[PDB]
This record gives structure tokens, C-alpha cells and sequence, in this order.
RNA sequence: GAUUCACGCAGUGUUAACGUGCAAAUUACUUGUCAUAUUUGAGUAUAGGGGCGAAAGACUCAUCGAACUAUCUAGUAGCUGG
RNA sequence: UAAUAACCGCAACAGGUCUCCAAGAAGCAAAAUCUUUAGUUAAAUAGAAUAACGCAGGUAAGGGAAGUCGGCAACAUAGCUCUGUAAGUUAGCAAGAAAGAGUAGCUCUGGUGAUCGAAUCAGAACUUUAAAGGUUAGGGG
RNA sequence: GUCAUCUAAUUAGUGACGCGCAUGAAUGGAUCACCGUGAUUCCCACUGUCCCUAUCUGCAAUCUAGUGAAACCACAGUCAA
RNA sequence: UGUCGGCUCUUCCUAUCCAUUUCAAGCAGAAUUGAAAAAAGGUAUGAUUGUUCACCAUUUAAUAGGGAACGUGAGCUGGGUUUAGACCGUCGUGAGACAGGUUAGUUUUACCCUACCGUUUCGGUAGAUUUUCAAAGUAUUUAGAUAGUAGCACAACUCAGUACGAGAGGAACCGUUGUGUCACGCCACUGGAUUAUUCAAUUAUUUGAUCAAAUAGUGUUGAGAAUCUAACACGUGUUGAAAUAAUGGCUGAAAGCCUCUCAAGCCAGAAUUUCGUCUAGAUGAAUACUUUGUCUUUUUCUUGUUACUUUAGUACAAUUGAAAAU
RNA sequence: CUGUUGCUUAUAGACGAUGGCAUCAGAAAUCGGUGUUGUAAGCCUCUCGGGUAUUGAAUG
């Protein structure tokens, strides 16, 4: 599984899954990523996420 | 109408908890009064989790449903519960659908996802659910 | 007047008095019942709780609704380096209980064993077993040893070996060994003493005592907590916010006319350092020989049982170990007395074969992500620090 | 003789603290009030079957359903104690 | 001296006791908060440890008064601008009813005068962690 | 008290009824806008009140050096009958 | 002698509501009804009322009845009652009265003895002499008189739409799988707290500005390791033998037959009892080392013990005590 | 032999007690591993940077 926000590889039996009313479910590696997703923070603007590092270099 | 066993699901819904009604039968919200199968303990309020049968009163809805006691099955809850395969998940809101003792749904459709816990116990709910999560 | 509503009593009366032990090691109160129609064997061992991790195991039980991809369960790692047998003791059944008749010791005794007989080693003369070793081969002492063997073979019913650990094989700062008596269950008293005689000065590994997927009993001392109130010691209900003089106490400590406070009332006092025995603890991995790693058949990456960054507050496990399902009493580094099942479990889950799909070895501090330190460097890439 | 905040003052609640106390009535927070029927100093007037009282038998020097002090007075006691 | 030690309360008592003078920031404000001149670091002793039970101050998953005699206590609302504001009414009010939107930083433009100057108001780009809220600061029907 | 309404459930609240133990007209009767650190009931919102407790800080309590009281006290201090 | 109730908590009774074992029925099944063994385990959530009580709405296997100074106020609370203010109704000429109503009304002290819960300190159990022995001191390994005791309950599948029944309806044993609660734990995973004032951002003030800070007693917010912890995470108590109670039976007299026995002798049968297992624990035992070898008291050294030192006194190897069962 | 004392000692803890070591002892920095935050200061790039990290974490 891949974290929705950070894009990291979630280790087995770790993290939490969030299911929304629009039939979409997300999995997060920790609480730090979960809150950033809940704040609608763009992962492209967060430096440590894997999404950001793929965009440049 | 309940079929099979259910694994430990932490019960995040208490007595007097207000849940939404995902059915289309004119009921907006239901407030939990009691839980079927609950074993009382001193000073303990009844607890309901996903896939549990509850006694609820409709305080908001159509006249044929308001101010009346119904029976409903919890299909999702905001409380975080962990599956047996080490999967930890929770839903956006607490919802329920009105079913009778025989286990058939009074409604004909369900809005939103339905937990696998409630779909396995009640086959009639799983037939009307759009997606099982 | 009767109490208005009924409720179960808080706490157990089976664990009163509630007093902390003095020694760290807990002696097993009993051993499995002897059967005289089987080969002699040892019925116990001694290990150190390294820590806990979690595993994924395939379910082999039939007619179960468990997922087919495995179930996440906790495990406890108990490091068990081989123990050294230093002697044996015979017991006789008298009308007052088991009475030790004589004890026979080996010629060579390690300094770890000798430290047990003093309270200040560095100020001692360190001459424990010195006379016993010096004249071990004397004809007068040889005949006394043979008589001791003969006496046990005639007037004894229980034979136990005296085995101790090698503290140089564990990261513990302690140097004095932990000594345990391991009862021999097997044939007659003649062939039990012969078994113990052949075991002198030899090393016994944990695989010779325990088998595969064997439910065992664990005896250890629970983690200490010091002086505690009645809410934590027993679990009574907290008083309303309006209460004068405090909330976390039992409101009524007895009726007027038993005229005294009863032993059954909840009181504040020591909770913590208690000896507890737990039975039916299944062994998930017999970490000996080829199973001393943490790799599985599904996950074939080579890795030891030690988590990334070492076991918290413990260190690194490099000897044989036991993977016990669930929890055992006591914090890391606590001595655990293992013992064969006194009442062998016969449920379907007790006989179920254990097949692990994954064993977690990520760091136990913080929210770790990597199972090995090589995969962490591989994913992170060259850091500016090194680059 | 409107509404509010502040300096001040009070004393609604916690029936909080304290309750051999900081204090023979105080402290903290919450609350109320915070100029014209307001607040306050000094001078002065009213005295015990009297005074003064937007009235609670309230206040009249920690004393009030009749102050304090001294004399009658070692008041009397079918009652309690020795 | 004129008072957290010189006065009245048995005292170097957290109580009480009439006045004069009065800097900066910020703000509507003599509010809370921080600082300058002046005063002080002593004002019924401390050190080690970091048990219970306390007194004072906080936070908390899911639920949300089911607790209780009783929402007691706590939470919550909270400044300013714009839109909007019901029944009732002694026609004066109710009213800050209720309800909704906005608010930051930086770079500019315009309006309000006198023969150089005042802080105030309005508008426009762009950026961000999307802005009264550190302190202060109505819960409503 | 009876009938409605409030709740899933109402010795509470409100609206009606009135042979009212024992209401009633300056012993003032009825009415109530605004106001109230007044009494009562219900909604919304909010929350450790509660389900059910966990945990953090300061000051104590613990121990120690110095200093150092009081209330109470026939004699005292294990129980069953 | 602090006078109601509620909250809290322990224990006790059985005239047993549930679960366990039995017998009877106007017991076909199912649901019930009467009774015996049995008090080890359970017996709930709420609206109104201060209420005990009551009455309703649920849930449950059941939501049994009571005691302990009408248990329990230096345990709480103060809603009721029950001082001093005030209002209403009735009574009284009046002051005032009302098992009439309404509203506001100070809940003090443990540091003493004991009980209970934990925690130290000092003291210590007499009859054995095979030097391979005996005894004392120190230490470990153990031992177990006694005391407590813990696991319960429900559901799902299969049995089975079977037995039974005209039909309608409608079980049960074994076996398997879960759940709830109680008990003991535990920190892997998930969540909470967080003065690592950890890292970052930010409001106000002050450092000439940057940097770097401090202050607002923890300025605030976001993330947040460690540690602690979950009613919020998760493990174990599915565990074995024998004897029993009510009862049902075998053999069998009394009493030529009969009879489970107010006879001898036996069997099966409980959430029962006792072992087994768990916790605390007395007198103890073994071994390692230091000693000592007829014996003690008073002094005395040491933190303390033992050996040890001195002056004496004392004894000196040799006939001692066994049938078992009835 | 035991006790005191030391490691501002821990698997323990109110104080006692209990557990460990006491010169091959212990303590300390430093380094490596392991975590948390989010990309330092001088001149979007240096920069997966900088800072912290036992205090009750694990090596040397």
C-alpha cells in the first residue's frame, strides 16, 4: 500500500485507512500525513513527501 | 436474520448517539436507545459498532417515522476499528439503515459505502449497498 | 440494608496478600506430573525477555472466518542462550513434603555460578567450591560421590538438575548467573540419575527442552509500579467532581458492625513487582539452528530477529530465542522461567501448525518504515552527510 | 434616576480554598455594580422601654427580641455537682 | 513612617485606612501584556527525591447531559466592517434580536485641507501556513 | 385531578375544564411591553458531567539539616458468642 | 450516639430470578407450571419524582427478595425534612399557627490507639554423632502446616425444518466458531496525554538592523519522539482426576413375596467437594565456604555474626525400649 | 563473612527494602546505527538540509 499524501510505502499492519462518503478510501502511513491531507495541503508543496521529490530531479 | 459471527469491532456509538439514516425511507437521523444483544453492566451505557442491531427513535424525518421507535443496523461509524488482518480504518460519518427483526431492509437503496462487517451479517443490506468497504 | 444494585467485586481475592517479591527470578511452584513410561527429559528452561514485535501468520485452522492473507498478532521474544548444568539434587517424598536428600555437583564450576554464594564478590576470597574441586579425584571423595549417587537411586523419587545461564552471552550488565532447578521427567529413578550424571558440565539448548508449536507455561515477575491508589490497584469507580477531600478513593470502607475494616476492601499500597504464572502460551518460532533469523518462506530477505536500532532498553539478540505469542509478565531484561505445560491444551488452536508470513523488524521507536538498514539506505539514497 | 468598559466597590455561584486559617468572616476564579436615590473624608447632631432604621428585630465599638460598666449582690434556686 | 513591617486589628497579620504628581509600545480604551525613570530581588527556612491522596492550572479517541435534585463545574460565543433582523409593544423599544459574508503580508491608486501637513476611508494587483483571537473579548432561542 | 401537547418513556412544563378542602376585587382582581447576579420548563450549540478514565505542570505531602506547636487523654488498646 | 435519600464499596441470609443437576404435570414438540440439591458466579440502561416507593420505555440468560446502629455525612452530596427573610391559602380580634404549598438558606477536626492495606528492623524452635560424621555462622537452591482462590455467561454453524405432531409449529447431546464481562498482565501494532518549553510557524514587547534570542509564570498553534496508558490496543484463565448432594438405579434382607437400604454392601449422577494448577506463607531440608569436636554464663570487640583470647570448674567406650494382623 | 559507602546505580523505589557492578570498575564526551521536525545561516540552487536525539533508547 502507498500513502495517499506522502506517497511512501506503508509497512504491513501500520497506518490508518480513511473512507469518505464519495466511495473513496485512502490509507496513510501515520497521523502526520493524515492531518496534512485533512487540511487540503498540497503534497507538491511539502518537501519531504515522495510526490514532491519526483516532480523535480 | 443475522447470519454468522462477528469479530471484535470497537463500539464507537453510545446510548443517545445520533446517526444518519442512509436509507431512502423519509428518516433523516436516528438516536440510539438500546442495542440488541447488549449485556448490561452497572452504570454502563449501551454500545453499538458496525453491523450491530439497535433500537432507535427518529427525531427528524417524515411524520410516519418521527416520534416512533425503529430498529436499525449500523453500517458505518466514525470510530476507528481494526480488522483481523491488521487493517485499521474508519468512516466519515455514523450511518444506519432501518431493518426489521426478520432482517429485511425497509428501504430500497443505500447512500454511501457500507462496511464489510454489516454486509456479511445482513445479506439484505449487502444486496442494496452500492459499495462494500 | 442491601446494596441498591449489584456488580462484581473489584479485583481478585486469589492474589491477596499483594506484596512485591524480593528476587527478580521467579521459581516455578510446580512441575508437570511425572510419567514413568517415557524417556528422561527436561521440563523447563530460563530466558530473558528481549522485547515484543508483531508478525503475520497464515491460518491453518479449518472452518474459520479469519482472512486468508494472514492475521496480525503480537509476539514476545525471549532470548535463551544455552544453559550449563552444574549439578543435580535428589528429592524424597516425606510426610511433610519433598525433602532434598543430597546434591551432587560437577568438578568444574564457572565463576558466574560462584557469585551466587556471596553478597560482595570484589571483597570476597572467591574460593567457592574450592575444596570440592581440589579433592574431586581423591579416593575418599570419589567413594562419597558414588554413595551419593547410590543413595539417590534408592531413597529418592524426584531428580532435578542444577543449571545456570551464561551471562556473558546476553547484553545484561549482570555477571552473576541465574540458577534454576529443572526437574527430570522420564523412566525410573535409576535411569533418571544416569541421565543427570551424563548431563554434568554439558550445555543444554532450548531446542532440547521445547518442541515446535508447543504451548508452555511462563513464570516471571510483573513490572513494578510502586505505591498506588485504589483506582489503579483494583479499579474502583472514581467519585464525582463535587467530592470533598478527593476523588480517587473508595467512599465507604466497611459497614458499622463488623466493627473493623475487612481484608476484602480496596486499599492503597504496593502494586507492581508480583510473581505471576501464565499457562498455554504457544511457541510461534523455535529460534534455533536454521530458524535463528527473522526471515520467512514468503519474505526471504535475510535479517535477524533484532529490530532496526536494537531492542529498546535491551540491545541485540544473537543467541537462540523463543517467539512466544502474546504478552508475558515483566519488562525487558526480566528473567523468565519457562516450563512445560502442566495441563496440556487440547483445543484445535493449540494443535494448529504455525506458519508465519512476515516478521516485523522495523525500529520500535517512532513511526518506522523500513525492515532493514540496507533497504533504508537504498530507498533514501546517498544522503548529503555521506554522499 | 438610558446601555456598557476601566480605576474602585460588593459578595451571585463554585455550596472552590481555608476551616487548631493570612483572617474571631479572609483568599482565588466566575458574577454584579462602577456619579446625581453616586462614592467618600473631617466637623457636627441623636443614648438605652432610648437613639437610628428605603424595615432585616437590622445597627448602636467582635456585646442587641433591649449596649457596656459598677452597686444592691455571696440576688433566689423544691434542681445538678462536691 | 503614612503602610505586603512605623497606623487600627494581641504580631513584621494576604484584612481595613483620606489625598497630590504620573513615560513608551498597542488599542476605542487610565483594559490585559511588555518596557523606561525610581524602587526592589527580602519580604512566616531550605536541600535531595519525583510514591499515593491532595490544592491550582491544562489536554483528550468515539459519543455528546445518557451524569445530576438541578448543565453544578467546565466547554462554548466573543473585536471591527457590510448585508440582514421576527412575534410582541406603553409605539419609546424588543435589537448587539436571530442569520449570513469579510478581516493577513507586500506593492500601488484614489477621496477627505492650508498659503506643507492630519491620520482616516475606499479600491486594485501579487504572495502565503487563508489571517480579530498572544492578551482582551456577548453563548443564543 | 380529567383531556390535549412536549418525550421512546413525563409525580416535572405548557394549553384547556372547574361546586374552588380553603380564589376574588386598593387584604386590591385581571393584564403583562421593557427591565432582573429572582423562580421554573424545553430547544440549538458546546463540552470529562458521564460511558471510563488516561495523562502533563507548579506547590505540598515523602526523607533530611535547623526550628517547632495544639486539640484530646479514668486505665488502656486483636476477635466471636 | 450528626436525624432521609442517592452516589461509592465490602460482606452476609435464602424464603432462588438466571445459569448447573434432578423429580412431577391436566408434560406429544415448543413454551410453561409444582418441587428437591445448591448461595461458588450473575442480577442492567433511562423519562417524571428529593423521594424509599410508584409507574412507564427498552435491553437481558435474569434484570430475585432482604440484613449489617432502617450498613455507610472527621466518605461525598444537601434535592427532602428541620432555626433565623419573604409570598399564598385557611384559622385567630391580635401576637401568631398549620404531618399545607413555594422560594433563599455556613456540612468543622485525624498528626492519637486499634482494624485494614502496604513497608522495615532486631530475635529465633533439641536432640544426630559412620570425620564420606555431627553442630554453628554466611549465601544460594529449594520446601510447603496454613490462608485465599477465578472464571463465568451468551450467540452463530451443524445436528435440522429432523425427532414430536393431523396440521400449525418445533427441539436436544457431541463437534466447531465467535462475543461480552470478571481476573491477571502487557507496549509489538492503533489511539490519548506530552515542560525531550524537541522541530517549525506565528501575535505583542525589548534587544540600532540581520542573525540569534528572551519575555507574556507553559504566549499560542501544527507536527511530535520517550515514558505512562486504553473502558480506545492486545494476550492467557476451553484445565485434568477422584468422591459426592438431591435423585435415578444394582444386589438384598427385614417380612419365604416385595422393596435403591428409617439394614449391611455397591453404581451413575451438580455452576458441588477434595486433589491437580495459581498467589502469600510458618517450622524446615540440601549444598558451597568459614570453622568447631564435653559443656556454659558473665564481661568484652565489631555495623553485626561466627571462629577466636584468659582464669578456673567439669565428663571420660562398652549390658540403653520393636512382631504384625484380628 | 555481613553491614555502611561509591556508581548523583538500575529491571526497584515514599523512606527502608529489593536488584546489579565495584579497577578487566564506573563515568564522560566523540563516532556509527536509530528516531522527531521539515529544507538552517552566508551568498529557486547549494539542501533528504540544519537542529534534536535518553533524559528511563541501542553500538563502538
Amino acid at each position: 500500500q502507498v500513502c495517499a499524501f506522502s506517497g511512501f510505502k506503508i509497512p504491513v499492519a501500520k497506518g490508518r485507512k480513511y473512507v469518505r462518503l464519495d466511495l473513496k478510501s485512502f490509507t496513510f502511513i501515520n497521523k502526520k500525513s493524515l492531518m496534512q491531507f485533512l487540511r487540503k495541503t498540497n503534497p507538491r508543496k511539502v518537501f519531504w513527501t515522495a510526490i514532491y521529490r519526483q516532480l523535480n530531479k | 436474520g443475522r447470519q454468522g459471527n462477528k469479530f471484535r469491532v470497537t463500539c464507537g456509538l453510545n446510548n443517545a448517539s445520533t446517526v444518519n439514516c442512509a436509507d431512502n425511507t423519509g428518516a433523516k437521523t436516528l438516536t440510539i436507545i438500546s442495542v440488541k444483544g447488549f449485556h448490561g453492566r452497572l452504570n454502563r451505557l449501551p454500545r453499538a459498532g458496525c453491523g450491530d442491531m439497535v433500537v432507535a427513535t427518529c427525531k427528524k424525518g417524515k411524520p410516519e417515522y418521527r416520534k416512533k421507535m425503529h430498529t436499525a443496523v449500523i453500517i458505518r461509524q466514525r470510530r476507528t476499528w481494526r480488522r483481523k488482518d491488521g487493517v485499521t480504518l474508519y468512516f466519515e460519518d455514523n450511518a444506519a439503515v432501518i431493518v426489521n427483526m426478520k432482517g429485511e431492509m425497509k428501504g430500497s437503496a443505500i447512500t454511501g459505502p457500507v462496511s464489510k462487517e454489516s454486509a456479511d451479517l445482513w445479506p439484505k443490506i449487502s444486496s442494496n449497498a452500492p459499495t462494500i468497504v | 440494608s442491601h446494596r441498591k444494585f449489584e456488580a462484581p467485586r473489584h479485583g481478585s481475592l486469589a492474589f491477596h496478600p499483594r506484596k512485591r517479591v524480593h528476587k527478580v527470578r521467579a521459581t516455578v511452584s510446580a512441575f508437570p506430573k511425572d510419567n514413568a513410561a517415557e524417556k528422561p527429559h527436561l521440563t523447563g528452561f530460563l530466558g530473558f525477555k528481549a522485547g515484543m514485535t508483531h508478525v503475520i501468520r497464515e491460518v491453518k485452522r479449518t472452518n474459520t472466518k479469519l482472512p486468508k492473507d494472514g492475521v496480525l498478532e503480537p509476539v514476545t521474544i525471549i532470548e535463551t542462550p544455552p544453559m550449563v548444568v552444574a549439578g543435580f539434587v535428589g528429592y524424597k517424598k516425606t510426610t511433610t513434603g519433598l525433602k532434598p536428600i543430597t546434591a551432587v555437583f560437577a568438578e568444574h564450576i564457572a565463576d558466574e555460578f560462584k557469585r551466587r554464594y556471596t553478597k560482595k564478590w570484589y571483597k570476597n576470597t572467591k574460593n567457592q567450591f574450592a575444596v570440592h574441586t581440589e579433592k574431586y579425584n581423591d579416593v575418599k571423595a570419589k567413594s562419597k560421590r558414588e554413595r551419593q549417587i547410590r543413595l539417590i537411586k534408592n531413597r529418592c523419587d524426584v531428580v532435578r538438575v542444577i543449571a545456570h545461564t551464561q551471562m556473558a552471552l546476553v547484553p545484561l550488565k549482570q555477571k552473576k548467573a541465574e540458577v534454576m532447578e529443572i526437574q527430570i521427567n522420564g523412566g525410573s529413578i535409576a535411569e533418571k540419575v544416569d541421565f543427570a550424571v551424563s548431563l554434568l558440565e554439558k550445555q543444554i539448548s532450548v531446542n532440547s527442552v521445547f518442541g515446535t508449536d508447543e504451548c508452555i507455561d511462563v513464570c516471571s515477575v510483573t513490572k513494578g509500579h510502586g505505591y498506588n491508589g485504589v483506582i489503579k490497584r483494583f479499579g474502583v469507580r472514581h467519585l464525582p467532581r463535587k467530592t470533598h477531600r478527593g476523588l480517587r478513593k473508595v467512599a465507604c470502607v466497611g459497614a458499622w458492625h463488623p466493627a473493623r475494616v475487612s481484608w476484602t476492601v480496596a486499599r492503597a499500597g504496593q502494586m507492581g513487582f508480583f510473581k505471576r504464572t501464565e499457562v498455554n502460551k504457544k511457541i510461534y518460532r523455535l529460534g534455533c539452528g536454521d530458524l535463528k533469523n527473522a526471515k520467512t518462506e514468503f519474505d526471504i530477505t535475510e535479517k535477524g530477529i533484532t529490530p532496526m536500532g536494537g531492542f529498546p532498553h535491551y540491545g541485540v539478540v544473537k543467541n537462540d530465542f523463543l517467539m512466544i505469542k502474546g504478552t508475558v509478565a515483566g519488562i525487558r531484561r526480566r528473567v523468565i522461567s519457562l516450563r512445560k505445560a502442566c495441563f496440556p491444551s487440547t483445543t484445535r488452536t493449540a494443535q494448529e501448525q504455525i506458519v508465519l508470513k512476515f516478521i516485523d523488524t522495523s525500529s520500535k521507536y517512532g513511526h518506522s518504515r523500513f525492515q532493514t538498514t540496507t533497504e533504508k539506505k537504498a530507498r533514501m539514497g546517498p544522503m548529503k552527510k555521506d554522499l
